[PDB]
C-alpha cells in the first residue's frame, strides 16, 4: 500500500498497529497439504556438470 | 639455542656503545623497555613485507617481557637488531655512521635472499595441449586446467 | 667408469615343473564371480 | 592502540619528552597531538584510503584515552608521519634518518592497500562460437562494466 | 696448529691496534666472549649467502667458549677476522681506514674464488637425442634424461 505510488498496490487498505492475525489450522496437527498453483509461479532447473581430467 | 628479546636489545644497544659493558656500567630499564616495546611493533610492521620469519608475538594482552623467548632461529638476529639499532637511534639522537649501515644493509640482502620465493607462470588455460600428449589414453585432456587440477576425486569442488 | 653399455648382465635362474606337472584341467576357469570363494568337488 | 599511545611514540622518538626525561610536556600540548591525528586521519581518507580509524561520535572532542582501531602493525607508519607534522611546531628540523624511517614504514603501508583494478572489456566485443552462446551462453556479447 | 675462536678474536682486535701484547693497557674479558659471541652468531648467519665453510659450532645447549677449536684452515682467517674487524669497530665507535676496506675486500674474494662453483644447464627432457648416438640399441633413450 504507497501513497506516492499507487500504480504498485495489491491489498485495499494498508496494516496498522493493533490490527487483528490469525493462524489457519490447528495447534500440532500434522498433514499432508494438497497443492495449486499456475505454470509461471516456480522455476525448476538442474544445471550440468563438467567433466575432469 | 635459545633468543631472547632482552638480549637482542642489549646486542642493539652494545653495538653502537650507547649502554655497553667495557666504556660503561649502566644500563637503563628504561631504555630497556623501549626497546622491546621497539622490538615488538616492528616485528608487527614486519609481518607483511618482508613475511613472516617465525617471530612470537605476546599472547594474550599483557606486555611482553625481557626475558621470554622470541623463538627467532640464531642466523636472523644481526639483521633484526640492526634494523631495530636503526629505528632506535633518534632518542639518543645519535646519528648512524656509514660503516653501520652499510652493515645493515648486507645483513637485511642475506635475510632477503634467505627469503626468497620466485614464483613461476602457470599456463593460461585456453591453450591447447599436444596431439602427442596421447589424451583419451593418459589423464590429460585437449587442454590445461589453469587451475589446480583435481588431486582426488572425494573433494572435487577444489 | 664414464661409459656404461645398455645390456644388463645376465643372472640367475631357476626352474619350473612344479606348476607343469600338477593337474591343471579340471580347475579352470570355475573360480568365476558367481561360484563364489570355493569350489567343490564330487567323491567316489 | 589508544590515540594518546601514537602520540607518546611520536614525541619519544624525536626526544621532545619520554618516561626518563626529567622535563616534560604540559597536557595542553598532548590534546593538540590528539586533534592533530584526527585531520591527519581526515586526509587520509582521500589519499592513502580508508584503514578503519574509528573517527569521535558526534559531538564530542576526541580525547586522548579513546580507542583508535587501527591494528598495531600500522602504528609504526602512522606515529612517524604525524611527528613530521607536528616536529615543526616546536621549532625543530627533521633528520635524514627519521626521513628514511618514515618513508619505509610508508612504503611497508601502502604495500598493504593494493588495488590493481584489472579493468574489464569493452561491451561491445564479440564472443566467438567456440563459447557456444547458442546452447550453454545465452550472451553473443560481452556483457559490459557492471553497472554502479 | 689448529685455528681457535679465541685466537681469530684476538687477531682482529690487534689488526687495528684496539688491544695487543704490546699494549701496556688490556681489555677485559667480557669484551672478549661479547667478540666470540658476535663471530659465532655471523658464522652461522653465513650459512646462506656465501655458504658452508666447515665451521664447527656449538652443540645445543653448551655456549661457545674461545679455548674450543673451529675447525677452519688457515686460508680463511683473515678473511673471518677482517669481517669481525668489520662488524666490531662500531663498538669501540671508530671508522675503519680505507686501506683495511682494500685488504678485507681482497681477502673476501679470496674466500669467493675459494667458493666458487658454477652450474650447467641439463638439456630440457624432450629434446631428440639423434640418430647419431644408437637409440636403438646402444642407448635406451631416445630422449634426453633432463634434470635429476
Amino acid at each position: 500500500y504507497d501513497t506516492t505510488n499507487p500504480q504498485y498496490n495489491s491489498v485495499s487498505r494498508q496494516v496498522e498497529a493493533g490490527d487483528a492475525v490469525s493462524v489457519v489450522g490447528t495447534a500440532s496437527q500434522t498433514m499432508k497439504p494438497n497443492l495449486f498453483y499456475n505454470k509461471f509461479f516456480c522455476g525448476l532447473g538442474s544445471i550440468p556438470l563438467p567433466k575432469l581430467h | 639455542t635459545v633468543l631472547t628479546k632482552g638480549e637482542i636489545v642489549l646486542f642493539a644497544l652494545r653495538k653502537f656503545a650507547i649502554a655497553s659493558n667495557a666504556s660503561l656500567t649502566d644500563v637503563e630499564p628504561q631504555s630497556i623497555e623501549d626497546g622491546v616495546n621497539d622490538l615488538e611493533d616492528m616485528m608487527s610492521e614486519w609481518m607483511i613485507n618482508p613475511g613472516d620469519i617465525g617471530y612470537a608475538f605476546a599472547t594474550g594482552d599483557e606486555q611482553p617481557l625481557p626475558d621470554d623467548e622470541s623463538g627467532l632461529p640464531r642466523k636472523y638476529k644481526h639483521a633484526v637488531g640492526y634494523q631495530l639499532l636503526l629505528r632506535m637511534l633518534s632518542d639518543y639522537s645519535l646519528e648512524p655512521t656509514p660503516q653501520v649501515l652499510s652493515n645493515a644493509q648486507r645483513s637485511y640482502d642475506a635475510l632477503m635472499t634467505d627469503t626468497l620465493v620466485v614464483p613461476s607462470m602457470r599456463r593460461r588455460g585456453d591453450f591447447p595441449v599436444g596431439q602427442g600428449n596421447k589424451y583419451d589414453v593418459f589423464t590429460s585432456d585437449r587442454y590445461y586446467p589453469g587451475d589446480l587440477p583435481l588431486i582426488d576425486g572425494d573433494i572435487p569442488n577444489a | 667408469s664414464q661409459i656404461v653399455l645398455k645390456k644388463f648382465l645376465p643372472g640367475f635362474m631357476s626352474d619350473l615343473v612344479l606348476a607343469k606337472t600338477v593337474d591343471r584341467q579340471l580347475l579352470a576357469g570355475e573360480i568365476n564371480s558367481s561360484t563364489g570363494d570355493s569350489v567343490s568337488f564330487k567323491r567316489p
